[PDB]
Order: structure tokens, then C-alpha cells, then sequence
């Protein structure tokens, strides 16, 4: 049923969101490192 | 159409081909297909319920004489560059045969006249200086000049 | 004239570049016709009585009539169910698709009561089109 | 004609006992584009240029023909200007806007070095033997036009500056580019009331041709059809009205290099008391509404049994052009009068 497959994306939109929790700026450096050589 | 009387006069009117399907042999579906075109075809008409020769030159010429400034005329049929002479002016021009004065062309007139097509303006002991209006719809107009094979836009000053 | 036509062409020719395809689809014509019809255009259309857009009234006007239609050669829940169907590649959450929902049982008895283009036949009454909208 | 391969010429041979080349010509030309038989007709007529003549070196009787192309906007006139200048061995392209008197003319100046009188040839001199394209020619200054008609009537410039009496070669077939005043030609009036341009100018033209717009939904899908069709054909990735296959643009060029350079035709078979006939009645029909319109239609049938590569000119030639100069001068008149212009005319058009 189309509600069955809508709930389980936003059950793995919540946990991907959980996720991202996790400060970008961890990220943005990782992204620097490779561009400060 | 929201008259009482009108819609109940149209249901009358078509209730009889409403019935056919079913005697032919409850289908909804089946009868709107059925009657659906029909509809439309009475929805097409909801309130409503051959001249001479020369009458249909007469008449063109009118039609122009009476939508077009007199201004352009010339700019229209002089080779080189409303009153009753403007009007046999406009007919001489037009008119690729030479056309005699008889008086059947003046009995054509008349007769124009009183079959409303034609509306006199001026007095009617004044018949040195007679005044006329056309009153005819242009599509009839254009449809009489498609079966004279003459092709009046190419003339008609405000088109342009 | 033919320039125009030309600048159709481009533009379809745009739109296949902007979204990177290699070959040019009818959807890119379908958009650049709107483009160059509208010419003189507003600032901004009205609401429509919650209040929905005019462009996206006519959208959904035309998506429903163009199913009907096509259906000629239904019934009210099923043409919703279909619509729901159909725009599932956009609603992300539930509360997205009760506005839906909404959205869509306004329309549709909007245009049966007030446009006229939709007419009932008889808790699941039958719609047909109205046979004079093109 | 030396650097010439024989099977040039024996192509060029076995094409001209063709009973359709002229078909096959005409469409050979402007493929792109789709309709228009008679503005292609006209210029592939002055393209292959008439004989030049000198009657006792007394007057000098000019062989070249100068094409007057008016159009509504909208009619690519600009791409056939364009493919002219593309086919030609010697084409030089300008336009109204930067084109002066002066530099369109040799002009005097002193050298920079030695100071003394030099002539710096314009764009026509260098145009000799040669073509000329002139586009947007309504917008030419009047003064600017003033100078035109010598090259054009004389096909020589007399240059008299700074105490320098010189004359110079300008034997070219000009070709000239025009747009209604307003934009939209009206056929309510003449055609010298439409086109900003005098009396005399006109005159020094040969053929005119007046493009209109119509709106006709089996033309306009035959139109979209056959540009559609050229758009899908010449992507870079991806790289008839007579119903006959155009030819090869190399061939075409070597035929006509091989008709200018070899063919000088003879007019001994023409009838006078026919061309008598009908130059009364145009003068009967031009007073009711001269010698260089016969001249024209001349060199004309000179030019087209040049097309046929025939020494001697068969009187279909003398037809042909008849027909097409008719076409041309009925196509300038008002509506109210080219029905019966037609109607009189009906025994050459057909
Ligand atoms: N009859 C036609 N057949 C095919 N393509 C055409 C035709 N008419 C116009 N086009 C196209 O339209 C383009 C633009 O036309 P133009 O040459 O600019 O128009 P125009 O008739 O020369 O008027 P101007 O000089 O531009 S105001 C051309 O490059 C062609 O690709
Ligand atoms: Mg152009």
C-alpha cells in the first residue's frame, strides 16, 4: 500500500535526519583537508 | 437558460430521442454515449427555435459605399493616381461587362429597398438626391461575394 | 514566422542541456510553449480559495480532464486514488498527503458545482466531462 | 578554362543533352530553402550573365542584368545573398549601413610615403567581372545612390579629382536587397510607393522581384516540415517543387565557369513583328496604368541559351523570358489592374 512505503521513507528520512545530527563542520574540514595540499 | 419555460419546452422536445436507446434495446453509460452528440446539436441553436446578377453586384457595391470612406474611392478603382452616383460610379467599375442604363437596374433598386435591405435616409419626395444605407451582416456579404467569385476584403479600407 | 520557430527549437535545445540529457524530449516543448505564448503577464495571480494558485488550478483541471478523457475511449474514488498515485513522487509525509487529499476533494467539487465542467451522474456518484471543454 | 579537367568538360557535356537541366539548375540552387521558384529563377538568370556588346563602338549595349529584391520581413532574402556570395569565384558583401560613396568608388589620396595621387579602388571596381551584393539598399543616402547610376547604365567610372581625370572598368552584376517603407508591403499601391527609391534607379533594373507573407496552413506545414527536416539534417552530430535532384555545388560551379567562358549564342532566328506586337501593348497598357526593357528581355534569352550551352538561340528562350519579364512587371502593379493585365496576357502565360 502506498501509506506502508510512504511511512517507511519517513522512518529512514528520521533515521538519516538522526544522522546529520552530527555538526557539519566535521565535515566542511574533511572537505578543506583534501584541498589544503 | 434558466426560463422554467424554455428548459421545460426543450425537455419535451428531446425526451423522445432520450427514450430510443432503452427501446432498442438503467445503462447510464450506454445512453450518454448515445445522446451525448444530440445534445450538443440542440445546445448549438438554445433561443433560436438566391438574388440576380446584377442584385448581388448591387448590393456589394452598397456594402462598400456604405463601410468605406469616400476619401479612398478613387485609391480603390481610379486607374491613375452615401449618394446615389457614388453608388452607380462604384458598380461601373466594378463591373468587367459594359451594363446599359435600363430601367430594370432602377426596378432592382426599388425593389432592394423594400425587401429591407436597403434604408432609405432622405425625404421621399426627394428622389433627385436619394440617400441609402447597407445593412447587410458581412458574412453574408463575404458569402455572396464567394459566389460571385469577387473578393471584397482585398477592398475594404478598414482591414486594411 | 520561421524565426520563431527556430527559437522554439533553441529553447527546446536549452531545455535538454539544463537537465543534461543527450537527446531532446516533448516535455522541453511542452514547457517552452507556455513560455512563448504568455507573453504580457502579471506580477503575480491571485489565491484561489487554505488558498491554492491559479497556475496550479488550471494544472490540475487539465491533468484530470485529460484522464477522463483518455479514459472515454470513472468513478470519483477511483480518479482520486489514480491522482494520489501520480503524485507520489512528491509527497514526502503524511500531513503532505492529507493536503493532498484536501486539495484534491476541493477541486474536484469546485468544479462540479461552480465551473460546470464536471457533471454527476447516479456514495460514489459517476463525473463525466462536460462535452464542450477543449 | 586551361586548369579545366577534360571530364570536367565531358560532364558538363553530357549534362547539357539533358532535356531537363534547366530544372535540375533551378532547384540545384538555395536546397535550404523551400519554395520561391521565381526569385531562384531570376537570379541563376542574371547569374549566368548575357553577352556584352559594343554596336559600332559607337554605343555600348551592356550584357549584365541588376536584380531588385523587395521583401516583408520574414523571406531569408538575407540567406540567399549570402549562398550568392558562397557560389561565386569573385563575390564581395556589403551592407547599407557601412557602405559610403566613397568607399563603394575608387577614391584619391596621397600616399602616406610619397605623397603623390592615388586611386584605392572601391568595392565595384573590384567587383569587375565579378558580383555585387548590396543588402538594405532602401537606407542608401541620396547622394550616396547619385554616383550608382553611372557604373550602373555605363558600367565605367569616370573618377575627376584633385586634377586626376581617370576611368575605370565596372562591368559587375549587382544584386540589391530592399524592405517596404513601414515594414509590410501594401498591394493597394504601387510599387514605386512602397520602395523609398526614385524613378531612375528602378529603371536601371532589370528584374524586380516583390516577396509577400500569406498565411496558408498547407504552405505553413510544408515550411515546418522542410525546415524541421533541414535542422535534424545538419547537426553538427549528425554530420522538390520540379521533382528533379539538384546537382553537385562543385559541378554546378565548373558548369558555370565552363557557360560564362565558352558559349557566345547568335540571335538570328527572332521573330520582330511578335516582340513589335507586344512592346505596343505594353506601351498601350503602361500609359493606361521602354528600349532597356527589351534590351533586358535580350540578354535575357542570350543568357538562357547560354544555360543550354547552345551557339544559336531557339525561340523557347525568347518564350521563356517573355514569360518570366511579364511575371516580373505585372507582379509591381496594383491589385485593381494586374487581374486584367493577366486576363490580356493569359495567351504567354500559360
Ligand atoms: N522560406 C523559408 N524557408 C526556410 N527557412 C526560412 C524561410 N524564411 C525564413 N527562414 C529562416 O529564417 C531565418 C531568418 O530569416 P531572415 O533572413 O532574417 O529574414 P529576412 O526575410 O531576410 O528579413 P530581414 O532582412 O531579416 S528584416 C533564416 O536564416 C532561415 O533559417
Ligand atoms: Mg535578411
Amino acid at each position: 500500500s502506498q501509506d506502508l512505503l510512504e511511512r517507511i521513507r519517513a522512518k529512514e528520512a528520521q533515521k538519516q535526519l538522526a544522522q546529520m545530527t552530527r555538526c557539519p563542520e566535521q565535515e566542511q574540514r574533511l572537505q578543506r583537508l583534501e584541498r589544503l595540499p | 437558460c434558466r426560463d422554467l419555460k424554455e428548459l421545460r419546452h426543450l425537455a419535451v422536445l428531446n425526451f423522445p430521442k432520450y427514450c430510443e436507446p432503452v427501446v432498442k434495446g438503467r445503462d447510464t453509460r450506454k445512453l450518454w454515449r448515445n445522446i451525448e452528440p444530440h445534445l450538443k446539436k440542440a445546445m448549438q441553436t438554445v433561443y433560436l427555435r438566391e438574388l440576380p446578377y446584377y442584385s448581388k453586384f448591387i448590393l456589394i457595391a452598397a456594402y462598400l459605399a456604405s463601410y468605406n470612406p469616400a476619401r479612398t474611392d478613387k485609391r480603390f478603382f481610379l486607374k491613375h493616381h452615401f449618394p446615389l452616383d457614388r453608388l452607380l460610379a462604384i458598380l461601373y467599375s466594378i463591373v468587367d461587362s459594359r451594363v446599359a442604363p435600363t430601367a430594370n437596374i432602377f426596378s432592382q433598386i426599388t425593389s432592394l429597398v423594400t425587401l429591407q435591405l436597403l434604408t432609405l435616409v432622405g425625404h421621399d419626395d426627394q428622389l433627385d438626391g436619394p440617400k441609402y444605407k447597407c445593412t447587410v451582416s458581412l458574412d453574408f456579404i463575404r458569402a455572396i461575394a464567394r459566389t460571385v467569385n469577387f473578393d471584397i476584403i482585398k477592398y475594404l479600407y478598414d482591414f486594411l | 514566422t520561421v524565426r520563431q520557430l527556430e527559437s522554439m527549437i533553441r529553447l527546446s535545445e536549452a531545455m535538454a542541456r539544463m537537465h543534461c540529457c543527450d537527446e531532446v524530449q516533448p516535455k522541453h516543448v511542452k514547457e517552452a510553449f507556455r513560455l512563448l505564448n504568455k507573453s504580457i503577464i502579471r506580477v503575480e495571480t491571485p489565491d484561489v480559495n487554505l488558498r491554492l494558485g491559479f497556475s496550479e488550478y488550471c494544472r490540475i483541471s487539465n491533468l484530470i480532464v485529460l484522464h477522463l478523457r483518455k479514459v472515454e475511449e470513472l468513478k470519483r474514488s477511483e480518479l482520486v486514488n489514480w491522482y494520489l498515485k501520480e503524485i507520489e513522487s512528491e509527497i514526502d509525509s503524511e500531513e503532505e498527503l492529507i493536503n493532498k487529499k484536501r486539495i484534491i476533494e476541493k477541486v474536484i467539487h469546485r468544479l462540479t458545482h461552480y465551473d460546470h465542467v464536471l457533471i454527476e451522474l447516479t456514495e460514489d456518484p459517476y463525473l463525466v466531462v462536460n462535452p464542450n471543454y477543449l | 578554362v586551361g586548369e579545366l579537367t577534360d571530364e570536367d568538360v565531358k560532364m558538363i557535356t553530357s549534362l547539357s543533352k539533358d532535356q531537363q537541366i534547366g530544372e535540375k539548375i533551378f532547384a540545384s540552387i538555395a536546397p535550404s530553402i523551400y519554395g520561391h521558384e521565381d526569385i531562384k529563377r531570376g537570379l541563376a538568370l542574371a547569374l549566368f550573365g548575357g553577352e556584352p556588346k559594343n554596336p559600332g563602338g559607337k554605343h555600348k549595349v551592356r550584357g549584365d542584368i541588376n536584380v531588385l529584391l523587395c521583401g516583408d520581413p520574414g523571406t531569408a532574402k538575407s540567406q540567399f545573398l549570402k549562398y550568392i556570395e558562397k557560389v561565386s569565384s569573385r563575390a564581395i558583401f556589403t551592407t547599407g549601413q557601412g557602405a559610403s560613396a566613397v568607399g563603394l568608388t575608387a577614391y584619391v589620396q596621397r600616399h602616406p610615403v610619397s605623397r603623390e595621387w592615388t586611386l584605392e579602388a572601391g568595392a565595384l571596381v573590384l567587383a569587375d567581372r565579378g558580383v555585387c551584393l548590396i543588402d538594405e539598399f532602401d537606407k542608401m543616402n541620396d547622394q550616396d545612390r547619385t554616383s550608382i547610376h553611372e557604373a550602373m547604365e555605363q558600367q565605367s567610372i569616370s573618377i575627376s579629382k584633385a586634377g586626376i581625370v581617370t576611368s575605370l572598368q565596372a562591368r559587375c552584376t549587382v544584386i540589391a536587397a530592399a524592405n517596404p517603407i513601414g515594414g509590410r508591403y501594401d498591394p493597394s499601391l504601387t510599387f514605386s510607393e512602397n520602395v523609398d527609391l526614385t524613378e531612375p534607379i528602378i529603371s536601371r533594373f532589370d528584374i524586380l522581384c516583390v516577396v509577400r507573407d500569406t498565411v496558408d496552413p498547407v504552405q505553413d506545414e510544408m515550411l515546418a516540415r522542410f525546415v524541421v527536416g533541414s535542422h535534424v539534417r545538419h547537426h553538427p552530430s549528425n554530420k522538390n517543387t520540379y521533382g528533379v535532384e539538384p546537382l553537385p555545388q562543385e559541378v554546378l560551379k565548373k558548369y558555370i565557369i565552363y557557360a560564362k567562358e565558352r558559349v557566345h549564342p547568335k540571335l538570328n532566328q527572332m521573330d520582330q513583328d511578335k516582340v513589335a506586337k507586344m512592346y505596343s501593348d505594353l506601351r498601350k497598357e503602361s500609359m493606361a496604368t521602354t528600349v532597356r526593357h527589351i534590351e533586358s528581355m535580350i540578354r535575357m534569352a542570350e543568357a538562357h541559351a547560354r544555360i543550354h550551352l547552345r551557339d544559336y538561340v531557339i525561340e523557347d528562350d525568347v518564350n521563356m523570358a517573355i514569360r518570366v519579364m511579364l511575371e516580373s512587371f505585372i507582379d509591381t502593379q496594383k491589385f485593381s489592374v494586374m487581374r486584367s493585365m493577366r486576363k490580356t496576357f493569359a495567351r504567354y502565360l500559360s
